[PDB]
Formats: structure tokens, sequence, C-alpha cells
């Protein structure tokens, strides 16, 4: 996360971490007691996936789980057309209890609004080249269709939504992929893509456009 | 699926570091820019044996991932993240065929992919970000190993974080 700032601790409960030998590469969004949802970009074999968490650091953090997941199914159309549909769904090894440090989110059944403010959340680069100590959020409005195409054409596929290119330059950076984008209480979006480096000026992120997707994640969810 | 992993068996990370392609067979030489015959300036890549760090490069994915899959289409390109003057291009030059050039422009998807090849790992080439790809290996001329298509004879490279700088 670019330019935001510290969340408030447990603020994010529906925040999922991807490790890999200790060290974050991903998050992902708690949407049922059994399913992570993340960007089918950050496909793995297997997961150890931190819930409740603030600092990265397991002990530190009461009400925190480290959960695996030995499971995920990429939705059949990811890359085709090329970064179109990235997302897939984590089922755990266990179910879990929601806590207030832990729980699950909606998703959005509208699409987004142009000009609607939208909080990010995750672990990826900070503005300086480094990585939070703590879970940051920062506030992006929701670009249009047309400055999107215009933006990323001949790539943008209606799967996909932008963010962000405000003047103050907030955006997602690199370890912040799969993680969620709340417009009005619902989630909407996941951290997908973007122009590098991060932070250009003027220039919005890519996001996973949910709207699109909730009958392949409710009929996945049931199975 | 497959993640790169430097010399030292840690994910090579999307253009946060750099990396030293190092040569398997050819550990001597090390990147660097060169012309290729009489252009006015040298755009195309190559190892030189008389350069034993040589120029290294950073990988970068739009995906906003801090580390390189093997399925990733990539740009590569030497300088630092900020900078887009160093970026790998494949231009038709005779005599040599399809080389690497760089150009100070880049697209948001770059044209290449690095896959795993015995010790360590190859750069291929993808047309038209298409399925088939084109092992990058080199041309001996003008006393240096030009980097340019040979498919089936790629190049074979570890990959050494540069933490020196």
């Amino acid at each position: 996360i670019i330019n935001g700032e510290d969340c408030s601790p447990h603020s994010q409960p529906w925040q999922a971490a991807l490790v890999m030998e200790n060290e974050l590469f991903c998050s992902g969004v708690l949407v049922h007691p059994q399913w992570v949802l993340s960007a089918a970009h950050c496909f793995q074999n297997s997961y150890t996936i931190g819930l409740g968490l603030h600092s990265l650091e397991a002990d530190q953090e009461p009400g925190s789980q480290m959960v695996e997941a030995s499971l995920s199914v990429r939705h059949p159309e990811y890359n085709r057309p090329l970064l179109a549909n990235d997302l897939m769904l984590i089922k755990l090894d266990e179910s879990v209890s929601e806590s207030d440090t832990i729980r699950s989110i909606s998703i959005a059944s509208q699409c987004p609004t142009a000009g609607n403010s939208c909080l990010v959340s995750g672990w990826g680069l900070l503005a300086n080249g480094r990585m939070p100590t703590v879970l940051q959020c920062v506030n992006v409005s929701v670009v249009s269709e047309e400055v999107c195409s215009k933006l990323y054409d001949p790539l943008y596929h209606p799967s996909m939504f932008c963010a962000g290119g405000g003047q103050d330059q907030k955006d997602s950076c690199n370890g912040d992929s799969g993680g969620p984008l709340i417009c009005n209480g619902y989630l909407q979006g996941l951290v997908s893509f973007g122009k590098a480096p991060c932070g250009q000026v003027g220039v919005p992120g890519v996001y996973t456009n949910l709207c699109k997707f909730t009958e392949w994640i409710e009929k996945t969810v049931q199975a | 699926s497959s993640v790169v992993v430097d010399t030292n068996g840690q994910p090579v990370s999307n253009g946060a570091d750099a990396y030293y392609l190092v040569p398997v067979s050819h550990g001597h030489a090390g990147l660097a820019l060169a012309k290729i015959g009489n252009e006015a300036e040298p755009r195309a890549v190559v190892l030189d044996p008389h350069h034993r760090p040589g120029l290294p490069v950073r990988f970068e994915s739009p995906l906003r991932i801090n580390i390189i899959k093997e399925s990733y289409f990539l740009n590569i390109k030497f300088g630092p993240s900020s900078s887009d003057s160093g970026v790998w291009d494949v231009i038709q030059q005779d005599p040599i065929g399809l080389a690497v050039k760089v150009t100070d422009t880049k697209s948001l998807l770059g044209p290449f992919k690095v896959e795993k090849e015995g010790e360590g790992y190859k750069i291929v080439y993808y047309p038209e970000r298409g399925q088939t790809g084109l092992d990058i290996g080199l041309v001996h001329r003008n006393d240096k190993y030009y980097l340019a298509v040979k498919d089936g004879e790629p190049c074979v490279f570890k990959i050494r974080k540069a933490t020196d700088e």
C-alpha cells in the first residue's frame, strides 16, 4: 500500500495473509468460513494463511490462526484473455470459528460506481521501498470504464476495474495482490495489477471486478 | 505455478531487487551493451567475457506480487526500478537475426518468461504474447556473445541476487 497509514488493529478482519516459508507474497479475503478468495495469479499448490493478524507474527496477535490449504479453484477463464478473470477460491483444510478479529464478508452485487471512495488494505511495499510491519489501509476512488480502457487497452477486460490515480498518489504495491477493495462495507474487488512503478501520478491500479463472478463464487462454495 | 529462485533458494522478487544473469557454462562473461556492426549507439545485449560483474537486471510484472513465477510475461531491464531506458526487446537485425536490444520504451506486459533448464533458468521470447516460445541463446561475433533467439540452444543462467550493491 502506497501512501496509506496503519489500519486500526482488527478493523479489516476478513483479511487473509498468504506466506511462503514465513514470508508474505499475497493477501486474500475470507468470504466463507472454509474459503479464502485471492488472485488467480497468486496460485500455489499449498498455502499457509494467517487469519486475524495485524503485525505478521501470530504469537504477538491474540485470536490469530495459521491454517493450511491444499486446494484452490482458479476461474476456468483465467488468463483468457491475458490478465483477465484473475480470481481463485482456496478451500481451507478445516472451516474456522468467526471471532471479532476473524469474520467473513459478503461480495458486492452491483458494479462499482465511478467516484466511489473505497478502502484497500495489505502488507505490500510502502512509498519508500520497504515492507510495512503492520497491515496498511488507503482510500482510492473508482474511475470510469472509459479512463480504464484508455489507460490499459488492449488488455482491459470488463472483469477488471480501476481505482486511485488521485493527485495524492494512493495505490496498491507489490505484495498487496489478492487483498480487498471494500466499497460501502461490501467486497467490490481484489488487488490485481497496474503500471510499474506503483504510485505513478494519475495512474489507477486494476482490481478483479467481483460483481461479474458472484454466481461462479456462490455455485463453487455450495458444491 | 512455479516460483523462480535465486542462487540461495530465495524467490526472485518482482522489480524490487536486481540480479546478475550468471551463465552456468560461461561463468566469466557478464551482460553488457555493444553495437552489432556500425549503427550509431550500442543497444544490443551481449555476454562480454572481459566484464565479470556485468550489468544486473530487474524482472517486472504488472501483477502486484513480490515474486516471479515461470508462467508470468515479464519485462527484463537494466538500471534502477524508476528507469525505463534499459528495457529488453527482440528486433530483427542482420547479420544476427532476432537480437535482444534495449529501448527507453515499455509495454505493460513484457514479451519474455523465465523457465527452468537443467542447472538453472533460460529466458524465452513469446512472439505476439502467443502460446509457443523461442529460447534466447548466443551468437559469437566481434569477440563477445550476442543474445538472440536460438530455439533449442538456450543459454542457461543461475540468478545471483545483487545485495553486493
